[PDB]
């Protein structure tokens, strides 16, 4: 039974790395690339992606953690200190002579009444006003931009997310599909360059200047046709007189007008090509006043084909006016001193694909803001899915902890072991929420307690942002009903998984 | 502290059983205990092997102090103490690993003593079935195929038990218990080895001190007068003495130091039995077998007499019988006198000192079979019987103590099991024979239904197989195997006690 | 060397049971595997366990060889095959020291495996339509093996699926890649999806969509292997003109036979569905032959590497084909297809993981169903098998004397490891349920045995706890030789270099 005692020492290996990292307050770690390129972070999400432990439980606890990531996006390290509590607590039960199976059994019925115990605070956001809904949806967003750079900006990057989603989800529907939104930023700039653009940023030149750098709605023709080619503007050599070369170095411009005959016969008004353009094949397009762009991976292609409802054309001759894709307009936009001389293709309406335009100082201010939009994103996305939240970070998991407690006092049995440990596990989320804040470690988790009780049943949070008060209502601190379902549960899957674990065989290579 | 010192402890004791347990059995082998000054000692005695046994591990200084009790306690049982605490601690330790806790263990196997005690009492036998009946043959011929009369001890251990059986005497208040030095046997040349006599009485060693005196007076009742102060001229007074023998009436005298022509005359014609020289220890038992009193000197204020009906002994019949150069006095019977005699006859005397060595050991070790009331059927008839027993008395509680009312029956088999390892016979084949046979004796034998479903069979060492030990003679008192049991788990649960040893 | 190479064989033997000892019980625990491939695998599965130890111990080489045969030839059993012969060895370690010999032994083990192989025969209850409906049968049983698991809730949801996962099958074919699972993540457990036939999950790694009409009410399956994607100054372009005009005539060779679904091994990209959506047909490249075979085993077709000798003998046609958004990604689907002796499960859950604890749950509850039609002799679940040969060999070495007597009396004893790691792997008091077990079952009731829903013994026939008769059988007649291998061994002799 001692090797009990070694995986649950081993998670606390885990443990006291993502512990710091929990809070608005949290503690930055350097992440030590294997090039030697440093980044800093405060997301347990990217600190779990490259930790490297040796330890073989502990890789299981990343694996596992995977799992919130791949679906609320934000839970990563709550899963994880639920976990190292859940582990923590099962060492002492070990020690006071509890059969691993007992213990992980009643992790479970304790765990069954903390999930019914959260539905008592859920609240709908939807059911009021659609600005409602955008108020009380912005409210929430800006919960999550506390930690980045945008904590000036906050406004400015918030008002981005409520059409953000709003514009690629389907109301009656309630299913937003989040590869609908693109993140597109760069290294530079400013983050009050950031802005939200309806449609996708390709960041290419036409090739060169002198060719059309746009075109126009045409008195709102059709769109813009833009031709999606996967070659080069090219056709896919003996002197021995004179009259031979005067061809040789024609047929490129053969194949050139064949290329733009098919384009000015299609309908093709912008040709964007997967390779380059030769020096003459521009020549040739400028002899045609015809627009065109090269050097453009099929990612960047498909988003013309996602908003504009386009086609890869495979080869120039391939072209048809039913394949080409109708995009409401396309420009090049250069923001300030940007020389990379990017375009903007759109519907100038809700896209089939959106791009966030990123801008920032340092690289990691850009990581750190993309990243945010990736999770604020998800708090919206998260929202819409289950309109039930709770104003509940820091109240939830104390009001939570303080019923199973209650039910400790009717269990009589065995069974009194562990829902009595399940809700000092539960007390490790505000505690570290506490330490990592700078508050009293104790103090803390007593006020919450007293609060929620001897005041009465309500939402009584901690302090790590800074607020006068502990209401979670004025600070509007708001997590999904789904997400903390998913925390609890996906922890007590965690700790099952650990417990059931009696041997560890690595085996070498022959 | 832990199971550490827990494996300590059994590594010890198991240490000092190597030493006991090739002793185990009458053909065991030796150890040789060597001391630092250069001198050496070989014995099979199990309290000589524990006395100069040196232990350093102090476990071992409780198992060994038991013994020592026992031997100063008992005066026998320092082997088996030894050889059943080792199995009951090899086999406890066991119960440690499976999680069985060191109070459980011996709460168990305090249970099974007041269950085994119990049992061995119901199962053991009385001083009986021992008269016509091979019981105590058998166990003087164990006695005497040592002996070189070995090929005749089926005729002499005839008159050894024969003799023993009329010797029964009250002792302290009633013990029922045999004398020692008794049944007066006499090394003598007569005839051949297997015509020797047995004596319906006892044979003071003396004759008539005058072939002329008569020499049976007083057939039905007779007494007895015993003098030491001769007869001889110093004469018509010592004479006189003769005629206060007469006055006094003395039938048969005792006079120690020797009688005077006159006074052997006298008896003669005063038809008094006169007797010369008698040997001082058997008149100290003629006074207290017939009641002749040894006069060392007469003084009873200024008598000089035999002391009528005062120093007289009572007797039934006195008889001198001539059997072939044999002529001395025979006392029937009386009141009390619990004696006997044998003829012993043979190549010579020389020879007879065989049956001097013989009866020696050969009375001691009958009477010592009959000194016990309560005898137990040896030869791991007890603790096979109890190894069948107890497994059904797993039935009775079956919670906790089931496994270890197991452990402690199994290791009743170490004795049975180590009696065949010292024996060089096939340990496996006997112990498993031994336990089916009293397996079986549980079953119809106590529903009284049984065609040969009788128990008492036994391990037999010589012959190599498994007999029933009441017609085959093995027996050890029941105050030995009862006082082994409750001494071997004393130790037992003394040494599972120990869970700590700190060295300061 | 001598009778001590035996003491270090048992040795041995009893370090592979240590480690496999936690492993028995729907209850148990699990070893993490960590494979020289870097492939890290925690499972409860003996079949895998035993598949991945990597023993090098000339000793414990043949203990797992005889366990993986057990696979082979029973397929369930080959935990209680290395538990079994284990303690049987375990057991005979105070008999070497007391100098018992090992034909003495392996005498006595041959003569208890005879004893009790007859007593198992008295044991067999014949259950087809004895005292059970053809439904319940089944039915009964999988809601057994579910009891009280994470998908406890969703009993129903997997029993009405489990039972007739196989119901669906050949009830005189049984076979196991007949019932295939999914691990899809996304959704819960009550989301899985149960596929009548065959699914897969769309490898093909390209766009074109809004092409190729991709559902047919009757399609036409035609595999392929190959790749029919394409990827003077002016001739430049031949070259590539004459690959493509190639390919492209091979497209239409496809064409040419009259498949609505095309299949590949390899990628297939847009510059394919060029003429694939010019001429509207689907096309999935990427695709296991497993579930193309079963393609041939559901429609009845032929996989072609080549477009060119490809005739209507390579079609085949199902009852419905159709790609659903079902379980956030496009997944294809056959079902009813002819041939088909074949049904797929797609797992969804809250995770992999979550997904893997269903996956062997399920995997499990589906060979207890496929035996429950495989084999008519069924015998005591619970251990209480184990307890009936417990009770019958301890007569027998009452009845019988010698030295028998002794190692019979073992073979009694090493019977109680199976009920005893029951007991330990589910938290009970092991003491306590050996005892009250050993006496219940003396008291003549054949059928008691562990209870899991409350720390007690009861009847497994009426939890309907039922084991195959030729799984206790081959797996008790494979121990007993596993114990003869292992015992019978005097020297190893290594040849190093």
């Amino acid at each position: 039974l001692e090797a009990k005692k070694s995986h649950i020492l081993a998670a606390r290996s885990v443990a006291s790395i993502i512990k710091t990292s929990l809070g608005p307050r949290g503690l930055d770690k350097i992440l030590i690339s294997p090039d030697g390129e440093i980044t800093i972070t405060n997301d347990g999400a990217t600190i779990l992606s490259q930790m490297e432990l040796d330890n073989e439980i502990a890789k299981l606890l990343v694996q596992l953690s995977k799992s919130q990531d791949d679906e609320i996006g934000d839970g990563t390290t709550g899963v994880v200190v639920l976990a190292s509590a859940l582990l923590d607590q099962a060492l002492e039960l070990i020690q006071k002579g509890i059969h691993p199976i007992k213990i992980a059994n009643g992790f479970d019925e304790a765990a069954k009444l903390a999930i019914s115990k959260l539905e008592e605070t859920c609240d709908d956001i939807s059911a009021s006003n659609d600005e409602l809904f955008r108020d009380f949806l912005l409210r929430a967003a800006k919960t999550s931009l506390g930690s980045k750079i945008v904590s000036k900006d906050h406004d400015r990057f918030a008002e981005m997310a409520v059409e953000a989603v709003i514009n690629v989800m389907d109301k009656d529907r309630k299913d937003v599909d989040f590869d609908l939104i693109k993140m597109q930023g760069r290294v530079g700039g400013s983050i009050s360059d950031s802005k939200l653009i309806n449609g996708v940023i390709l960041d290419k030149d036409f090739s060169h200047p002198q060719m059309p750098k746009c075109v126009l709605p045409k008195e709102g023709s059709d769109g813009v046709k833009l031709a999606i080619l996967t070659c080069p503007f090219e056709p896919p050599l003996d002197i021995s007189s004179v009259e031979e070369y005067q061809k040789l170095q024609t047929y490129e411009q053969d194949k050139f007008k064949e290329m733009i005959d098919d384009v000015k016969k299609a309908g093709a008004d912008v040709v964007i090509c997967q390779w380059g353009f030769d020096d003459e094949a521009n020549h040739l397009l400028l002899q045609n006043d015809l627009p065109a762009v090269r050097w453009v991976g099929g990612q960047e292609l498909e988003h013309i084909a996602i908003s504009t409802n386009g086609r890869i054309v495979p080869r120039f001759q391939d072209l048809s006016k039913d394949k080409l894709g109708t995009c409401s307009r396309i420009y090049e936009q250069e923001f300030g001193t940007t020389k990379d001389r990017m375009l903007i293709i759109e519907q100038s309406k809700e896209t089939k694909t959106v791009t966030c335009f990123v801008r920032g100082s340092n690289k990691m201010i850009v990581d750190e803001a993309e990243r945010a939009l990736h999770d604020s994103l998800c708090v919206v996305r998260n929202l819409v899915k289950d309109s039930r939240v709770v104003y509940g970070g820091g109240a939830a998991e104390v009001t939570m902890s303080l019923a199973v407690s209650e039910e400790a006092d009717k269990q009589r049995g065995i069974d009194q072991y562990a829902f009595r440990g399940f809700a000092q596990a539960l007390d490790t989320i505000p505690m570290t929420l506490a330490e990592n804040s700078g508050l009293d470690p104790i103090g803390t988790l007593s006020t919450l307690k007293s609060k929620q009780l001897k005041e009465k049943i309500s939402n009584i949070g901690v302090d790590c942002l800074g607020y006068g008060s502990n209401d979670m209502k004025e600070l509007f601190v708001v997590d999904p009903f789904i997400g903390k379902k998913q925390q609890i549960l996906l922890a007590t899957q965690l700790c099952r998984m650990i417990l059931k674990i009696d041997n560890v065989i690595i085996s070498g290579k022959d | 502290s832990g199971d550490d010192i827990r494996n300590q402890n059994v590594l010890a004791t198991m240490a000092v059983a190597n030493v006991v347990k090739s002793s185990l059995g009458p053909v065991g082998l030796d150890k040789m205990l060597v001391d630092d000054i250069g001198d050496f000692t070989v014995t099979n005695d199990g309290a000589t092997i524990l006395s100069l046994l040196d232990v350093q591990h102090p476990a071992g200084k409780i198992l060994v102090e038991l013994a020592q009790q026992q031997d100063r306690e008992i005066g026998d049982g320092t082997t088996s103490v030894v050889i059943i605490a080792s199995e009951l601690l090899k086999r406890a330790n066991e119960l440690v690993k499976n999680k069985i806790h060191p109070t459980t263990i011996i709460t168990g196997f305090r249970v099974a003593l007041r269950e085994a005690i119990r049992f061995i009492n119901e199962v053991l036998s009385t001083s009986v079935d021992t008269l016509g009946k091979e019981t105590l043959i058998n166990i003087a011929k164990t006695s005497m195929s040592s002996k070189i009369i070995g090929a005749d001890s089926d005729f002499f251990s005839n008159m050894v038990v024969d003799a023993l059986l009329a010797v029964k005497t009250q002792n302290s208040k009633g013990e029922i218990k045999y004398p020692v030095k008794a049944v007066n046997v006499l090394k003598a040349h007569g005839k051949s080895a297997t015509e020797s006599l047995l004596v319906p009485g006892y044979a003071l060693n003396c004759t008539v001190a005058s072939q002329a005196m008569p020499k049976r007076i007083a057939g039905g009742n007779v007494k007895i007068a015993c003098l030491d102060l001769n007869l001889q001229k110093a004469a018509g007074i010592v004479l006189e003495r003769v005629k206060k023998i007469i006055d006094a009436g003395a039938q048969v005298v005792l006079t120690t130091k020797g009688i005077d022509d006159l006074c052997l005359k006298e008896f003669v014609e005063a038809k008094i039995m006169g007797v010369r020289r008698c040997k001082k220890e058997d008149l100290r038992r003629i006074a207290r077998a017939t009641g002749a009193t040894l006069v060392s000197s007469m003084s009873n204020l200024e008598g000089e007499e035999t002391f009528e009906s005062s120093y007289l002994g009572l007797c039934d019949e006195v008889v001198q019988a001539k059997f072939s150069d044999d002529e001395c006095i025979l006392i029937k019977g009386t009141s009390k006198h619990s004696s006997s005699s044998i003829i012993l006859r043979g190549a010579n005397d020389y020879s007879l000192d065989e049956m001097e060595r013989s009866l020696h050991d050969s009375l001691s070790v009958v009477k010592r079979t009959l000194e016990s009331g309560n005898v137990v059927p040896g030869g791991g008839c007890v603790e096979a019987a109890l190894n069948i027993y107890l497994d059904n008395f797993a039935t009775t509680v079956g919670s906790r103590e089931q496994l270890a009312i197991a452990e402690f029956a199994a290791a009743l088999l170490i004795i049975p099991k180590t009696l065949a390892v010292n024996a060089a016979k096939d340990s496996s084949e006997l112990v498993a024979k031994l336990r089916s046979y009293h397996a079986a004796s549980q079953m119809a034998k106590p529903e009284d239904v049984k065609r040969r479903s009788y128990r008492n069979y036994g391990l037999d060492l010589i012959r190599g197989k498994i007999v029933d030990e009441i017609h085959a003679g093995v027996l050890e008192p029941t105050i030995s195997k009862v006082k082994s049991l409750k001494s071997a788990l004393e130790a037992c649960v003394a040494i599972l006690r120990i869970d700590t040893m700190i060295t300061v | 060397q001598g009778k001590g190479q035996i003491i270090s064989n048992i040795n041995a033997c009893v370090a592979v049971q240590e480690a496999l000892k936690p492993t028995l019980g729907p209850l148990g625990s699990d070893i993490l595997i960590v494979t020289s491939n870097q492939k890290t695998t925690i499972s409860n599965d003996g079949a895998t366990i035993l598949k991945l130890l990597d023993v090098v111990h000339p000793a414990a080489k043949t203990l797992v060889d005889i366990s993986r045969a057990q696979d082979a030839e029973v397929g369930d059993g080959t935990t209680s095959v290395t538990i079994l012969a284990g303690e049987l060895m375990k057991e005979a370690k105070p008999f070497l020291e007391e100098g018992i010999s090992s034909h003495l032994i392996m005498k006595g083990y041959r003569k208890a495996v005879s004893l009790a192989v007859e007593k198992i025969n008295e044991l067999a209850v014949d259950i087809t339509s004895e005292k059970s409906s053809g439904r319940e049968l089944l039915e009964r049983c999988a809601r057994t093996a579910m009891s009280s698991k994470l998908i406890h809730n969703n009993a129903d949801f997997f029993v009405k699926m489990c039972v007739d996962a196989v119901l669906s099958l050949d009830r005189n074919d049984l076979d196991d890649k007949l019932i295939g699972i999914k691990k899809i993540p996304g959704g819960a457990m009550e989301e899985s999806l149960f596929i009548n036939g065959v699914a897969f999950k769309k490898t093909f790694s390209y766009a074109g969509f809004e092409q190729q009409p991709k559902k047919f009410n009757n399609p036409k399956i035609l595999s392929l292997n190959v790749e029919l994607e394409l990827k003077h100054v002016e001739d430049y372009q031949a070259i590539v003109d004459a690959e493509w005009q190639l390919i492209f005539e091979k497209l239409r060779q496809v064409e040419e036979t009259g498949a609505n679904i095309v299949l590949s091994k390899l990628p297939i990209g847009d510059l394919a569905t060029q003429f694939f959506a010019d001429r509207n047909i689907f096309c999935a490249g990427r695709v296991s032959a497993d579930d193309m075979n079963r393609v041939i085993q559901a429609v009845g077709g032929s996989i072609q590497s080549t477009t060119s000798d490809i005739k209507p003998e390579h079609l085949g046609t199902c009852a419905l084909f159709e790609e659903m958004q079902i379980g956030s990604e496009r997944y294809n689907l056959f079902q009813g297809c002819p041939q088909a002796k074949t049904c797929t499960l797609l797992l969804r859950g809250g995770a992999e993981q979550v997904i893997a604890e269903v996956e062997r749950s399920l995997h499990d509850a589906i060979m207890i169903v496929k035996r429950a039609l495989q084999n008519k002799l069924i015998v005591a679940g619970g251990g209480a098998t184990e307890m009936e040969v417990s009770k019958c060999l301890r007569d027998y070495s009452k009845t019988i004397a010698g030295k028998q007597q002794m190692i019979i009396n073992a073979f009694a004893k090493a019977l109680e490891v199976i009920p005893r790691q029951l007991c330990e792997n589910a938290g009970f008091d092991a003491i306590e349920i050996l005892n009250k077990l050993r006496l219940a079952h003396s008291k003549g009731e054949k059928w008691y045995g562990v209870v899991f829903e409350t720390e007690n013994i009861g009847d497994n026939f009426a939890k309907f706890v039922w084991e195959p008769a030729l799984v206790k059988i081959n797996a008790l007649n494979s121990a007993t030789e596993a114990t003869n291998l292992i015992l019978s061994v005097d020297e190893t002799i290594t040849n190093k270099g």
